[PDB]
């Protein structure tokens, strides 16, 4: 096609040698426009030749999505692969006419990022490329933020996440399934003791227990289970003559229940403030939490009224 | 009789489609939950509720240069070990044979 | 090493296990490549279960080792080689076959030659039983089933008798065991119908009609299950679900016997005046549940049949996925049940009604307590709960509407979403296990065959109550297995020359070769 | 010991440098170096000419797998030992078989493989032709139901060797090339061999897939051999070869569905079907159903015209097979219309006078059905009648009609409806007549095979009916278990005091679990939700017994509705995915069977009206058939040779041959220069 | 000839129709290979309808012709070329012909769908680029104000409100 | 649907609806553009058919027979 | 008998050994031997130019499947 430069075709055939001689000659491709750019030029090229403009954009975004051009001329190929996959997915959402091609280029960028992380040998190298910001896991936070399914399902990344998640007791996987079951149970019983001892003395070994994120999840699940048990206990202790009397009266169970409710609304406020609002609206679990909290707040407001 | 069984057929094809990309999606969601729980922002349950940058960039550049080298070698290894010979490669081989024969005839 | 470099250690372990599990190394350096393949497949399975990372490589390695063992058996070409392989022991035994069955080598056992040897041993002293008309097969199975007690007493009197040795044939032994179980089921079916007494007796005396004939057979079952618990270990007992159900049934029969003799010795009056927890009523109900557990054992008897054994095996495969989805169903059921209970339990009424709960002529107090709400939401899947359970006898229209909305939402979920998801998931699961159904059925049938191959347990359920030889066996096994290894490596190299594959490397190889020849010619000429 | 030492337990004889260098020289392909090596081996005896590689490659074997003949001639010059190297050359498809035949331990091949068996296994035409020309004979396999003393003696000595020999022999005979060379009649040989191999697959549950693959290969070879026909005269010669369409009837008998559904045979069958007609496929649909109706009404006219004089033009119109199929369909539809008139239009008569308004016309149709089924069951084979399920349905409906008319005659000659006995012969006659009416009007599914759209659907139903029976067995066992258990717990709560309707078929369902028969019925009806929950109530105030009964009933519902009844849907879906790929072929075979059921003159009148030189000719037929078959075999051999080399995939030994060729040319240039 | 040798006649017709349906012969000998591909696909479909035997061969030939037409649409590289092809007539007359002859491969072409989406959203840019709530709001306010645009073009066709009905999206 | 709604007829909803030189120029324009189209098409199928294709037995036979003929020609020359 | 006898019922055409050598040399793509064989076939010899294999592989057809332009030119020349 008449709009194809030699470097664009070189990126299309994806050969590293042709690239490493061609970019020695100081070659730069045209910059494609934004997702919804409608400037004085972009609204005129669509009038001029829509098919030619669309083929030019597809050729440019196939030239940029080649692994050779990412690995040669960028500061961070992982970040370029992430941004290019996100941009290509957004263009495939916008460009209805070429959904398969832009989706395929996004898939190729994701696969390139997955393999480039799969060439990690040492655990030190993996920690370096996962903690890089432009245990902290900023790059993995970006990878989840950019919806990279192949990058995080890799065995090395999942193994590092396992070692971070299990904490001190890395031999928990070495334990049999019965021992894992009774360990989970015996942490699930005395969870308020661990929470209180962290709130008082975090220096000791039981203080550091809650900073294990698997353990943090276990006390969180046991706390929600205790909330559920108190909810059943409300009906088991629903004998405050409320079955007959008109005016609501709050028991000790309802006092604890509203304390849990303000705790969950405080966690909701922390999630909304530290991380944002849009990512809260993305997850269906957070939508369920929001509707639950609105329903409970309306229930208690009507109870007080 | 019609719509519900059409729904059953549609779900059969759909669950045939997701099941191949199933383990990857489950691991991605599990890692999302794990990184949600990795923070030190709120560790309590609901009821209780610069030259260093340059050195880090240099270390990252070294690690990424090594990774780019290894991935280039692995990519060319996989490319040379996976593609199949086509008829055009046969045509180059016929060309080399004919060029041998013509050079032999010209020299002799 | 994990604290220093966890990724390096894990990759090193994976590379070591990938090197040890190669067919060529195993065939060259391992002294016992069959046992080495079995142990390596088992260890790689445990590594796949423990290390959830790198799981695909570990299960591929285990599949490769099973492939190696199957190919090594496929390289046999004589019956004596098969007999000296399967009967070899570390220190008619079929010890290697027992160990391969223990190590869950499915395609090893499902090999045609091993199946041929096991079918030759299964129909011991039979002049072509399989070469028969199906009608003749049916009548001859009927007549060996009918003469079960005479063969039993012939073995008890004269073990050396031809009739006393007739039960030692594993097929006849299986037929007689099935005849004993079918007579047990017929005795229970007569116990349901022959009983025509007052059925009012306070203590329920044990009759001579069916009781004292169920009792021995029950304790023969108990003794047999105790023997299988001792012989083979507790892990082999709990590996099979069928043995677990057999243990549950025997425990229920023992509980029924204990409750009946308790009623004989204590509390020995119209039937309607009995308490709801009377020992005779509990014995009645436990006998009923033990009977529905005992009459389902004929499904385990169906692995021997060729036409439907794979079908029963496939159902046994996807029962686990059924339970996998029933956990999600249980979560939904608990959610909607306790929500509906939290709504309607302020409206509990009695009014002196004849019956309460869902199981009345007119349904009432369905969502009254948590137990009744769980029962009422369970039965709503099958439509046996009418729509008049959602309205209250009072005129609170809003609570009635939101209760009917919650009930309809749960019905929509558990009757459109979850059931059709279960259908689609079952569809994909049976599509996946349709290819592996034949080898699974053959493995299960060989397990059932080799259950009857042993010397012990010959009597049915009524009557249940050296170094030079080792060196010779070792040398015979070594020479046969050396021949097998040589044949396998020759066939593997020949297949390597057979596979339809030509990469771009070999075209470049020919191009470089012809260019080198040309440049040599031009240098010379 | 923190480290696994490795050693060679399977120790070989290894290679000295000189012998290894010689073997590598044969591997490269040098003429002069290998010639010098054998010249040194001849008179100094330093190395052995018959040397063995560690993985098993004597020099003749590398010279075989490199597919060159010069080193073959050179190695056979100094008499290098040859064992199974002829077999290795045969399996490599080398033209060096003549060189290895003309000359004068560890064997990868089994000792029971003679060269012609391996040549037929490789399915190479030139090798089999050369071996048959040289003189060879495949050993004859025994009967598939043979119990001779030699067979059982071989099974006692080595059963695996005997089974492998039988499988190798039947793989040798089933090869298309050996059938093309040796058999006098390739079609009859292919049919008989496919039948024999299917019977062996039924007999041998072990190695079942091998015999099934061999039978599929034989049927496919017959299909392609018919595919190579190029004229109508050749097709009419092939299909009418007796020893009419006699060969087509034989192919139907041997159940060759790929041969029958072949398109040109379908063209011949359509020509025999729509004979002397302006073209039914080239016609408008509404006109087609209009003329279907117009020969539907004119059924008795053509029938009586054939009855009085078949030589009439109207007596010859019926003689066309499509017209007699339309006449039979119209007669059956008239019979069903008579049944509907009997149901709609027809009291207190105890003896029950037979309804002569309708039943005097129905009885000739019943007699015609009995006559037709008797004639089909006796004249036309026995086991093929019981193989067809529609013939079993005809037998059931004819037995029911005979029982109905017998009971009505008995009740008429020797004998208030509400005062009748419950087992009165009139009531049993009515019940049997109703069930037989169900069967008679369900017989119309058999007429959907002639249609071009509903035929594949009907054939797909008829293939999973047997699998449905297989699942119904498991459900029946589960039903028996739960029914027997529920009968145990409730037998003693049998309430029969003044209810006037005991069972599940009253307004108030009572005693649903009070006996085994009623428990079986009530647990059957719980699939469709027609059993209410209050059937688990007793007359007393017991509660734990009620709860155990309710939880057993619920457990049955769960098992039979969520687990088993949804297992059945998935298993049907897999069965239909397996079936629908071959649905067109099976539909065409069944439609051909339906078509040529009307081709012959063994029954031309419809159902209700039918109760009123040789050696020279055989030589000519055999000569014509043999010439046509020679042409067909030549065309098939050329086509199979062409397609074989068209798609091969280029296995790596061809590239190894290329490298060895180029290395041999380089070494010959080095020797010449 | 069918009465003499029906098999040879049917094989002859199948061979001739397989020769005519070849893409190279169509591209080399036909005046209008798009029109030839359309007419040949329709003829092969009706031939498979008439000839119940040999139906798979004729269906394969028709699908091959449709694939050839789709590939010939793939080779275009300009909107001017698309406007020349689709508007050719001897108005999107060739696209009407593709609609009539049931050429789903030809019609569902990404370039043809690009032209169709350009013509459908007549002078309406950024409709897909704008937000879903925004575009549904615009659709709701156009559909709510339906009588004012439909009363126009009935009294004043040349008015801008009268010409608002000219856009096919507004008409839908 | 779109092309049914592209027509000038039926512009009113159901509420309120109750030369030779030009032909030669169009013919020549269509002809020229479709010479371009068929040239691109034959280039494309020639390029496609030259790759993603299996060589199989016939290509190996030709390639080996060329080496055999070359060897016999060299032996004839030398 | 317990052995199946095997024979060619349709024996078809047979070739002389000189004809077989001619066809094999044509398959090898030989210049000199094939040219010499046709030269002796010009005079009265056993070698027939129109030799057809029972596989239907004439030297013409073999050279067509051999694709050697020089060989097919030689065969059409005589
Ligand atoms: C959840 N829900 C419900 O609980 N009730 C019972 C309330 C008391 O009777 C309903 O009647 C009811 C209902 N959803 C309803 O619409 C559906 C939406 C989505 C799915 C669905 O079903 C399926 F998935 F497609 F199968 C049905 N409808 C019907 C309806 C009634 C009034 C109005 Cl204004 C609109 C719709
Ligand atoms: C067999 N069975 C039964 O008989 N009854 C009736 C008892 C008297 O009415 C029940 O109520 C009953 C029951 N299984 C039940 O849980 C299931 C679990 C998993 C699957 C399932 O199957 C399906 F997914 F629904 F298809 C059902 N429940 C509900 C239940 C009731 C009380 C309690 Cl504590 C816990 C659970
Ligand atoms: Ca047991
Ligand atoms: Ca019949
Ligand atoms: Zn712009
Ligand atoms: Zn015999």
């Amino acid at each position: 096609t008449m709009d194809v430069a030699p470097v664009i075709l070189a990126a299309h055939r994806n050969n590293y040698e042709i690239l490493t001689m061609l970019l020695k000659q100081d070659v730069s491709l045209p910059k494609p426009h934004a997702v919804g750019c409608e400037c004085t030029l972009c609204s005129a090229k669509n009038k001029k030749d829509s098919l030619r403009h669309s083929r030019f954009r597809l050729d440019i975004y196939r030239c940029l999505a080649s692994p050779a051009l990412i690995m040669l001329t960028e500061e961070d190929p992982i970040l370029r692969a992430f941004e290019l996959s996100a941009d290509l997915k957004e263009l495939s959402l916008v460009e209805v006419e070429f959904r398969n091609d832009y989706e395929e280029l996004a898939r190729q960028c994701k696969m390139f990022a997955k393999d480039l992380l799969a060439q990690a040998r040492n655990s030190r190298e993996l920690e370096v490329i996962l903690n890089h910001t432009s245990m902290n896991l900023s790059r993995l936070k970006l990878a989840i933020k950019y919806n990279q399914k192949e990058f995080v399902s890799q065995s090395n990344c999942q193994q590092f996440l396992n070692t971070v998640w299990f904490g001190q007791m890395s031999g928990y996987r070495r334990k049999p399934t019965c021992k894992k079951i009774m360990t989970v149970l015996t942490v699930g019983i005395f969870w308020p003791v661990l929470s209180l001892c962290y709130l008082i003395a975090p220096k000791s070994q039981f203080g550091r227990i809650i900073h294990t994120p698997f353990m943090k999840f276990i006390i969180h699940g046991a706390s929600y289970f205790t909330f559920l048990l108190l909810l059943n206990l409300y009906s088991l202790v629903y004998n405050e003559d409320k079955k007959n009397t008109m005016g609501p009266a709050l028991e000790r169970i309802d006092y604890l229940l509203i304390l849990w409710i303000i705790g969950m609304i405080w966690s909701d406020i922390k999630r909304l403030w530290y991380e944002g609002l849009e990512d809260f609206l993305e997850e269906s679990r957070n939508q369920l939490s929001f509707v639950m909290n609105s329903l409970y707040l309306a229930t208690f407001a009507l109870k007080v009224v | 009789i019609v719509l519900t069984k059409l729904l059953v057929a549609m779900l059969h094809k759909s669950f045939q489609l997701i099941a191949n990309h199933e383990d990857k999606e489950w691991k991605f969601a599990r890692a999302k939950l794990w990184l949600s729980y990795f923070d030190d922002k709120c560790t309590l349950p609901p009821p209780f509720n610069r030259n260093l940058k340059q050195k880090r960039d240099e270390n990252y550049q070294k690690v990424m240069c090594c990774l780019v080298h290894r991935y280039l070698t692995s990519m060319r290894q996989k490319m040379q070990s996976t593609d199949q010979a086509t008829v055009e490669n046969l045509n180059e081989l016929r060309q080399d044979l004919s060029k041998f024969r013509n050079e032999i005839r010209d020299l002799l | 090493s994990s604290d220093v470099d966890s990724l390096r250690h894990s990759r090193s372990r994976l590379n070591i296990y990938k090197a040890l599990a190669s067919p060529s190394l195993i065939a060259l350096s391992s002294e016992d490549p069959f046992l080495t393949a079995f142990q390596l497949s088992w260890e790689l399975q445990e590594l796949s279960k423990v290390e959830n990372e790198f799981k695909s490589e570990y299960e591929e390695l285990s599949r490769q080792c099973k492939q190696f063992a199957k190919d090594l058996l496929d390289q046999t070409r004589s019956s004596r080689e098969l007999e000296i392989i399967l009967n070899y022991r570390d220190d008619n035994d079929l010890a290697r076959l027992k160990l391969a069955i223990k190590y869950r080598q499915k395609e090893f056992v499902a090999q045609p030659n091993c199946q041929q040897l096991l079918a030759s041993r299964w129909y011991d002293e039979f002049p072509g039983w399989r070469r028969r008309h199906w009608a003749v097969k049916m009548v001859t199975c009927f007549i060996i089933g009918l003469l079960f007690p005479v063969f039993s007493v012939c073995y008890l009197i004269a073990p050396k008798s031809p009739l006393g040795l007739f039960i030692r044939k594993p097929f006849i032994k299986f037929i007689c065991h099935t005849a004993s179980y079918l007579t047990f089921l017929f005795l229970l079916l007569l116990a349901s119908q022959h009983i025509d007494r007052s059925d009012l007796n306070r203590q329920g005396p044990p009759p001579t009609i069916v009781e004292w004939m169920i009792l021995p057979w029950v304790l023969g079952f108990i003794w047999g299950e105790i023997k299988q618990m001792w012989d083979g270990g507790l892990q082999d007992y709990i590996h099979d679900w069928w043995n677990l159900m057999d243990f549950v049934m025997n425990s229920l029969y023992l509980a029924t016997i204990s409750l009946k003799i308790v009623a004989f010795v204590k509390y020995s009056n119209p039937r309607e005046s009995w308490d709801m927890w009377h020992p005779t009523l509990v014995a009645e109900a436990l006998f009923a549940i033990a009977n529905i557990f005992s009459s389902l054992r004929l499904i385990s008897l169906f692995t021997a049949n060729s036409h439907l054994g794979p079908l029963q095996i496939s159902l046994g495969r996807m029962l686990l996925d059924i339970l996998k989805f029933l956990f999600i169903y249980c979560l939904v059921l608990l959610a909607f049940a306790n929500g509906l209970n939290q709504l309607y339990f302020y409206y509990e009424e009695t009014k002196g009604l004849t019956c309460k709960g869902i199981r009345c002529e007119k349904q009432n107090n369905a969502f009254s307590t948590l137990f009744e709400t769980l029962q009422s939401l369970f039965w709503s899947i099958f439509g046996l709960i009418n729509l008049y359970v959602t309205n209250v006898k009072a005129q609170h229209e809003f609570t009635e509407f939101v209760g009917a909305t919650m009930f309809g939402t749960y019905n929509v979920i558990s009757l459109v979403v979850l059931l059709n998801m279960l259908i689609a998931m079952m569809n994909n699961s049976y599509q996946l296990i349709a290819d592996h159904a034949d080898i699974e059925w053959k493995f299960a049938r060989t397990k059932l065959w080799m259950s009857y191959f042993e010397e012990g347990g010959t009597l049915p359920t009524p009557f249940n109550v050296r170094a030079a030889d080792n060196l010779r066996r070792h040398h015979q096994y070594q020479e046969v297995m050396r021949n097998l290894v040589k044949r396998y490596v020759a066939a593997m190299i020949r297949d390597a020359k057979t596979e339809e594959g030509l990469t771009e490397e070999n075209f470049k190889e020919l191009k470089q070769d012809i260019s080198s020849f040309r440049f040599e010619v031009l240098g010379l000429l | 010991r923190d480290r696994i030492p490795l050693r060679i337990v399977r120790a070989e004889s290894e290679l000295s440098p000189s012998e290894k260098a010689y073997l590598n020289a044969v591997e490269k392909g040098d003429y002069a170096s290998v010639k010098k090596s054998l010249e040194e081996a001849e008179i100094y005896f330093k190395i052995n000419i018959n040397c063995i590689d560690p993985l098993g490659r004597t020099a003749l074997l590398i010279a075989i797998e490199n597919e060159n003949l010069e080193l073959i001639e050179l190695l056979l010059s100094f008499n290098v030992y040859v064992g199974d190297a002829l077999l290795h050359a045969i399996r490599k498809e080398v033209v060096g078989a003549v060189e290895l035949l003309l000359n004068h331990q560890f064997s990868e091949f089994t000792p029971d493989i003679t060269p012609i068996i391996l040549a037929a296994h490789t399915n190479n035409y030139e090798i089999i032709k050369l071996l048959v020309q040289k003189g060879v004979s495949v050993p004859r396999p025994h009967e598939v139901r043979c119990n001779c003393v030699e067979c059982v003696s071989s099974s006692d000595v080595d059963s695996l060797r005997h089974s492998r020999s039988r499988l190798n022999i039947y793989k040798a005979l089933a090869s298309p090339s050996l059938i093309a060379l040796s058999s006098e009649d390739p079609f009859l040989t292919a049919f008989q061999l496919s039948w024999e191999l299917q019977e062996l697959s039924k007999v041998e549950n072990e190695f079942k897939s091998e015999y099934e693959e061999l039978s599929r290969q034989c049927k496919q070879f017959a299909k392609d051999l018919l595919d190579q026909t190029r004229s109508s005269r050749e097709l009419e010669i092939i299909l009418n070869y007796r020893d009419d369409l006699a060969r087509l009837k034989l192919a139907i008998k041997y159940r060759q569905k790929e041969f029958v559904a072949q398109p040109n045979c379908q063209q011949l069958l359509a020509s025999r079907w729509y004979d002397e007609f302006p073209g039914w496929r080239r016609r408008h649909w509404a006109v087609k159903m209009v003329t279907c109706f117009i020969i539907g009404l004119l059924f008795p006219v053509f029938s009586v015209c054939y009855l009085i004089a078949p030589k009439s033009p109207l007596g010859l119109f019926i003689r066309k097979p499509f017209i007699k199929f339309i006449c039979h369909t119209a007669s059956y539809l008239t019979f069903l219309f008579l049944l509907l008139l009997a149901s709609q239009h027809i009291d207190l008569n105890r003896q029950g006078p037979p309804p002569t308004i309708v039943e005097w016309m129905i009885l000739p149709w019943v007699l015609g059905f009995i006559w037709g089924e008797i004639k089909q069951m006796w004249d036309g084979g026995l086991q093929d009648y019981i193989h067809d399920w529609w013939n079993l349905m005809d037998f059931v409906m004819n037995s029911l009609y005979l029982a109905t008319i017998s009971l009505k005659i008995v009740a008429f000659v020797k004998y208030p409806r509400e005062s009748w006995d419950m087992w009165h012969p009139t009531l049993v006659a009515e019940a049997l007549f109703a069930i037989a009416n169900i069967f008679s009007s369900l017989r119309l599914i058999s007429l959907f095979t002639a249609n071009s759209h509903l035929g594949p659907l009907q054939i797909s139903l008829g293939r999973m009916l047997l699998d449905i029976l297989k699942f119904l067995f498991i459900y029946c066992l589960v039903l028996l278990a739960f029914a027997n258990g529920l009968n145990q717990l409730y037998f003693y709560y049998e309430e029969t005091k003044g209810l006037t309707c005991k069972g599940i078929r009253c307004e108030k369902q009572n005693n649903a679990f009070s006996t085994l028969f009623e428990t079986l019925q009530s647990l059957f009806w719980s699939i469709f939700g027609l059993i209410n929950l209050y059937v688990t109530n007793v007359k007393a105030q017991h509660e734990f017994t009620e709860f155990v009964g309710a939880t057993m009933f619920g457990t049955y519902n769960v098992i039979s509705l969520v687990v088993l009844l949804n297992m059945l849907i998935a298993m049907m879906n897999n069965s239909y995915q397996l079936i629908a790929d071959h649905a067109d072929i099976e539909w065409k075979f069944a439609r051909t069977k339906l078509w040529m059921s009307y081709f012959e003159e063994g029954g031309t009148l419809p159902t209700p009206f039918n109760v009123i030189r040789r050696a020279a000719d055989n030589l000519r037929r055999h000569h014509q058939y043999q010439e046509v078959m020679r042409n067909l075999v030549k065309r098939y051999v050329a086509a199979m040779i062409r397609d074989a080399k068209t798609e091969e995939g280029l296995t790596e030994e061809n590239f190894k041959e290329l490298k060895q060729d180029i290395s041999s040319f380089r070494f010959e240039v080095l020797g010449l220069l």
